[PDB]
RNA sequence: AUACUGCACAGCUGACGAU
DNA sequence: ATCGTCAGCTGTGCAGTA
DNA sequence: ATCGTCAGCTGTGCAGTA
């Protein structure tokens, strides 16, 4: 007819789903008519001896009770209730899609709870795939839980790293200097037009990418021509300390040439947000394309009743190192708050306040500061180019997708 | 890309042969590895006459199944089984009527007038010791004992207003058959509103009433019975190994600095051997670094006190040092191993910071032991997310030790990351699963925090029993 | 021949097994030790115990 | 692992096979050479009267001498000559994870 | 160590079938199609743990040291050739090293 | 590869046994000596095996010289040392003289 | 007493001779014929 | 039948031919799981 | 002070160079 | 000789038990 | 034991895998 035989490819395409995960669902008589065969977990070549009674129902085509995408606020029976609470196995609901050739199921068992009419919601995240399979591992382990588990079932997810990698500038500049840097600060910071400090001064010589007529005058700098040398012959024989200088050289290039310039902390390390006038919220909702944009940067927090005094404001802070990983840079990352009373005054209380969200709950939104952290910074001359880190493989995963959240 | 690897978590041995992932587990199973002959401890005590009773009812109320803190995710803390017919031990423990010491409540408030702090240490502490020496020398000796201080004692000897506390004590006790164990009265009584020391607040909030009396009957029973509860296995293929660590604690002020050691192997029959060393360790100079002769004394003497038990020599030697592996001891300590004939060699150093901290996709953070090469220094995650217990034990930013082997190793990076994983929950101290630090230099900051201040004299029992 | 004696033994204790009145189920040759599944009934009390 | 793919390649190419009828038996684990049986369905009603039919799966990866129009596969002639001495048409099939290349020889 | 880690990872790696060089000439570069049902061979080859011999790095510093061409050359090979031998009177015999 | 061995006790010191016999020349009355050098493996196995070596006559008589038994610990001891990395703690040696 | 049974040429329990002398005297039969110049092997399956 | 005592498993196991039968008899017993003076 | 986790803070160390 | 750059190295207090 | 003539056969190493 047309009922029993879409059943029964639906049971076939749900087998076919079980054995794409492992997951040997070993049939049997059909002379029960309400359990399918018995389904055995399975990890990576090695069975673990855990059984799930398995049911399946016939299809589903269309539109049906209160179907969608998200909600699908469908109601069983009560008569079958007790017929699936009249078990020792926990006994899984199955039902199959032709419109995405897709499976239902979203119940395993209560013990003896009357949970409204038996809701099915389905695909919110994710329907029985690949995703989300120790939801089916934690089934005949109760939460008595002497010694018995399970292990993660498989899978295979990838990650992000976080440090960016960088594409330093093609030439360097070196010079004669017969003077001081007491004098060099003095000479910077009396003189009269725009100037820079993207460079250092070694005990010897010079040490810059700059003209030997600076947009930052050139008094500091000998009258001598500075020698042209490419990025790829610097410093690789011995002496560490030229390394630092390279630090200096490096550190002064991020400080004093950034994106919509910033300040630098002593507190925490190197540089962090400022504020954009006398205490005012400042978001910046950038995106590389994707579909969502930033949320936040810079908040400001309130006293919760003095409603005249404001209690703080925080800003975004992270500082990077200097490590030639085989020949090939990578700057550093660890996201941080600074916090003020005004944006410009530092705060006197300012340890306690570091705690609270790193105390309340788990990260979530780590990945996500990671994100905007690294397409902040990738947007006369800018002296920098930043790239992309790479996404490494891991063989398992975490079941939380098995396990409860965190209420 | 990288490179990376994980490691599926290691179990532990225990009685019959018995291996398992998680001690409490095991030694609830299966007993402990070295089982005791007479089912007696005699555990004496000091304190008043408040905490004596109270820790008597203790005794006899752990003894009847107290629960954990809650039905959910029921693996962190499991049930107590008691002590009776279901031990984990398989032993009984009592407070003997000999050990039974109180103090006087006269020489507090000159002590309350506060002249001088160093002098109230050393009267007090003297006062302990002296009725320690008068417990052991009648015929009442107990294998342990509690050190349960009365609170004016202590308020009034850690906060006294530059002092020091839990381990002078120890420092001048190393001439008493037991080894002392200083027991704050927080779960012995578990009622009083202790103070939090700078911070006034409430009191120090610490756990249910499960995983307290396991960790310290755990701690109790290898200090008492001098049995050891658990060791790691050997492989089919295992070669002989003797695993060294070192620390670089300071002065007693802070000048000068010193540096520590442990030493452990495995035994003969099942068992496994943790011991300090029964010197000095002075300085020869002033920055932290190492030097030529400490570096062969330790190595002569790890490998004597290998010969002495198994009549042979190891076949690997595994050092874990806090510091730089420079030629100035390295050639003392090739030239003290190839003067013995040890083939296999490691030298692994730790603490190079800010090199990786790897993220995932979702909310939890990584798994404990995802292990990455980073071109050579090879950084692992001992602790993360752990899917027995069904949850994330921890609060954030979960520390990524590496390993940064000197080229005088013959080795991989993985192979030796697989092998100090291995090496996390073996010391002998609590029934926590988390140890990032490994036990070599664990130990060996376990065993300097008691010789900063006092080596004169009184040598060093390095039984470990005194340092837990 | 030793697949026919297996298929033989699996089907004659199959048989004894349901000429009582008991449900017993074999499985594929993918497993390692579990020859099959046996679920008890009597006088038409299939209750789901495995 | 190879013996997994095996069976899920059998199961999956049953459920093409079952989309439009076609009814398949498959064999049991003392099968030899020659699959399952399987008959044609006719709008719903099986008036064709019996076939054999026979699973050969492999894994993701292309055959010999596959250059994005063809490829060939070569039978031993112990089955070749299995399958000439019967009573009965055969038909041969092929992998389905690249991109479900379910194909009939 | 380090080779027979990757001499581990090489034979895993090619166990599970190798691409092609490109589409120019594919029958100068045909795909291998690994030790699976599709094998050439009808045959797999594994690696047991019960002999395998990792050479010590004191041993290679030795050899890297001696100023002599002929006798360093000798000792290395009798030395593999010591392993080899007695890795074969033992119970643990491979098919080939 | 081995059908079965002894069962090693617990707690004993590393061992291996060395028999020592004699034999005849098949047409002169001579005597030689020839022996086997077991020991127990590093992981599960037993080595038994005699030497790549015969010894010489040396007189009409069951009993050796001091300039080969020397030899023969010397092979047996370097034997265990090449598999298990370390020199042995005891030796066994049985003799029908 | 234990180094009786070990002896793979048999299965009888009725043993007299511990493993290394049988093990001896065997060798010796085989290196009887032997000469000199010749191929000995340390394999003991060459012997039983 | 092998049971689930804590501890080690239970090899061996030895079968007798009066109460191991399977008949009707014996149906119901797995369903319910749930010196001397000598001379030289 | 059962421990072992992070956070925050403080002190100390060595590697280069001057009017 | 303290100031900068860079890498450690070692001590003290809170909290929450998912 | 040397030097031109012709005729051919092993070691030792570098590109390039078209
Ligand atoms: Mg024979
Ligand atoms: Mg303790």
């Amino acid at each position: 007819t047309a009922n029993q035989i879409i059943g029964e490819i639906g049971e076939n395409e749900v087998r076919g789903r079980f054995l794409t995960l492992g997951w040997q669902f070993d049939g049997r008589s059909r002379l029960e008519a309400g359990i399918d065969g018995i389904a055995e977990v399975m990890n990576e070549g090695q069975p673990m001896a855990r059984m799930i009674a398995v049911q399946i129902k016939s299809t589903k085509e269309g539109k049906y009770t209160s179907e969608s995408d998200t909600s699908f606020t469908y109601l069983l029976r009560t008569q079958d209730l007790a017929y699936w609470r009249g078990s020792n196995l926990p006994v899984i609901v199955v039902f199959y899609r032709q419109s995405d050739h897709s499976f239902y199921w979203k119940e395993v068992s209560r013990d003896a709870g009357p949970g409204e009419r038996r809701l099915n919601i389905d695909k919110v995240a994710d329907l029985f795939n690949a995703s989300t399979v120790n939801k089916l591992a934690a089934l005949t382990v109760p939460k008595t839980g002497l010694g018995y588990y399970v292990p993660p079932l498989g899978g295979g997810e990838d990650a992000l790293i976080n440090m960016l990698p960088l594409t330093l500038p093609n030439e360097m500049y070196i010079a004669s200097t017969t003077y001081e840097p007491r004098k060099a600060i003095a000479v910077i910071l009396n003189g009269d037009g725009p100037k820079r400090f993207d460079w250092v001064i070694n005990g010897g010589t010079f040490w810059s990418f700059h003209d030997p007529r600076t947009s930052a005058c050139s008094e500091i700098v000998d009258i001598d021509q500075v020698e042209a040398i490419n990025t790829k012959e610097l410093a690789l024989h011995d002496d560490i300390d030229e390394q630092n200088r390279f630090s200096h050289l490096l550190r002064q290039t991020l400080r004093y040439q950034t994106d919509s310039d910033l300040g630098w902390d002593k507190d925490h390390k190197a540089l962090y947000f400022r504020a954009i006038e006398r205490e005012v919220s400042r978001n910046f909702a950038y995106t590389s394309s994707k579909k969502k944009t930033d949320a936040n940067v810079v908040s400001v927090f309130k006293n919760s009743k003095d409603e005249t005094r404001v209690s703080f404001v925080r800003h975004h802070a992270f500082s990077p190192r200097f490590e030639l990983m085989a020949d090939q840079w990578y700057l550093i990352i660890t996201p941080t708050y600074y916090y003020t009373t005004n944006g410009y005054a530092p705060h006197q209380f300012a340890a306690p306040l570091l705690a609270g969200k790193k105390r309340l709950d788990k990260s979530a939104a780590l990945r996500g500061q990671v994100i905007m952290w690294h397409r902040f910074l990738t947007q006369p001359e800018a002296y920098l180019m930043f790239g992309e880190p790479p996404s490494i493989h891991l063989d398992v995963r975490v079941p939380e997708d098995g396990w409860v959240k965190e209420k | 890309t990288f490179e990376t690897r994980i490691f599926d978590e290691p179990e532990l041995e225990f009685g019959d042969h018995h291996h398992h992932q998680d001690p409490r587990l095991g030694l609830s199973e299966a007993g402990p590895l070295q089982t005791f002959l007479g089912d007696v401890i005699k555990i004496g005590v000091v304190g008043n006459s408040k905490t004596i009773e109270d820790t008597r009812k203790f005794i006899e109320t752990v003894s009847s199944g107290v629960e954990g803190k809650g039905e959910k995710h029921p693996n962190m803390h499991p049930p107590f089984p008691g002590l009776g017919n279901q031990s984990p031990y398989r032993c009984r423990f009592e407070i003997e009527d000999g050990a039974t010491a109180a103090l006087t409540k006269s020489k507090l408030d000159k002590i309350g007038k506060e002249p001088d702090h160093y002098r109230a240490v050393e009267m007090a502490v003297d006062e302990i010791i002296g009725e320690l020496q008068a417990m052991d020398d009648g015929g009442s000796r107990p294998d342990v004992a509690i050190i349960a201080l009365p609170v004016k004692l202590l308020e009034r000897v850690w906060n006294a207003k530059a002092p020091n506390f839990r381990g002078m004590l120890k420092a001048k006790a190393m001439g008493l058959s037991f080894p002392i164990q200083i027991v704050w009265e927080d779960v012995i009584d578990d009622k009083v509103t202790i103070p939090q020391k700078v911070k006034e607040s409430s009191s120090r909030k610490i756990q249910d009433i499960a995983g307290r009396t396991w960790n310290l009957m755990t701690s109790l029973y290898y200090k008492g019975s001098g049995r050891i509860p658990w060791r790691r296995m050997p492989l089919e293929g295992e070669f002989s190994a003797c695993y060294v660590g070192i620390s670089f604690y300071r002065e007693a002020d802070g000048q000068q600095l010193f540096t520590s050691a442990a030493q452990m192997f495995d035994e003969r029959g099942r068992g496994f051997v943790l011991k300090g060393r029964r010197a000095r360790t002075e300085s020869r100079g002033r920055h932290p670094y190492m030097a030529r002769e400490d570096a062969k004394k330790i190595i002569e003497d790890v490998l004597a006190a290998y010969k002495l038990h198994h009549k042979t020599l190891p076949a690997r030697v595994f050092i874990l040092k806090t510091s730089r592996f420079k030629d100035e001891e390295a050639d003392g300590i090739i030239a003290a191993l190839d003067e013995a004939g040890t083939e296999l060699r490691d030298l692994v150093w730790v603490q190079e910071s800010y090199t990786a901290r790897i993220l995932r996709d979702g909310n939890y953070p990584v798994l404990r032991g995802t292990f990455v090469d980073l071109h050579g220094k090879g950084l692992l995650y001992t602790s993360g997310s752990m899917p027995y217990y069904g949850t994330y034990p921890g609060k954030y930013d979960p520390n990524p030790l590496l390993l940064c082997p000197h080229h005088t190793s013959e080795s991989t990076v993985a192979q030796l990351a697989e092998e100090i994983f291995s090496l996390t929950k073996v010391n002998w101290n609590s029934t926590q699963m988390n140890q990032r630090l490994p036990i070599p230099i664990r130990a060996a900051r376990k065993v300097g925090e008691v010789l900063k201040y006092v080596g004169e004299g009184e040598v060093i029992s390095a039984d470990y029993r005194k340092y837990i």
